[PDB]
């Protein structure tokens, strides 16, 4: 009954690889308890089919970089040199808790997060609104590196959606 | 759970709606967090 409200409304998406039509809107939530109600009953990233994606974006922002909300932005990309069940699920969940918990000073610049299950490599990305906002992108990047305890097995790179060169590397 | 000064809590509805990782995970086990949600797609259900 007495749920903890989130600062923003969030929507979970699931892309299933096949021949926009495959992006599927799962559900939306605006409290901590409603988030856990969702996460506790769905497959972790380590269990979804090869070629699928999970995405968590603020309500009415689609996980598509060409949309107006994302067109001028970029993404912090996390790569795993050696992938494992543990790192995939822990990193994705920790990323979701950073987003819904508003762990960044530049909250307004966060659009959402995407995890790509691509077999031998896997990517987790945090999409921001403006790739030219140097202060916000770096503040979010430093927070990710610390909150996720990224290290030798990881690389933290900021890339413009329009671009493959990187703007920043942590 | 424990709440920081200025943070939103049932005792402090005016507080900032910002939550730490540890606080969020502590709420994972409450009764409201264990209810099954309504979802459109099934393939992501175990």
């Amino acid at each position: 009954h007495m749920k903890h409200p989130l600062m923003n409304v969030w929507t979970l998406w699931y892309l299933e690889n096949d021949r926009e039509d495959m992006q599927n809107e799962i559900t939306s939530f605006d409290t901590v308890e409603d988030f856990w109600s969702l996460y506790n009953h769905i497959k972790p990233p380590s269990e979804i089919k090869l070629g699928s994606d999970y995405s968590l974006f603020k309500k009415n922002i689609r996980p598509m970089w060409e949309d107006a909300a994302n067109k001028q932005g970029g993404r912090w990309v996390i790569t795993l040199n050696k992938s494992s069940k543990t790192d995939l699920d822990n990193l994705w969940l920790d990323v979701l808790l950073c987003l819904i918990g508003e762990a960044f000073d530049h909250s307004d610049q966060i659009c959402g997060a995407v995890i790509n299950i691509r077999g031998k490599s896997n990517k987790i990305s945090i999409w921001t609104a403006d790739g030219n906002n140097e202060e916000a992108a770096l503040e979010i990047g430093h927070k990710l590196r610390d909150a996720l305890r990224l290290g030798r097995n990881n690389s933290l790179q900021y890339q413009l959606h329009k671009d493959v060169k990187s703007i920043y590397t942590l | 759970i424990n709440y920081n000064e200025g943070q939103w809590s049932p005792n402090n509805p005016s507080g900032k709606k910002q939550y730490d990782r540890e606080q969020l995970l502590q709420l994972r086990e409450v009764k409201a967090s264990r209810i099954q949600p309504e979802v459109k797609n099934v393939s992501i259900l175990p």
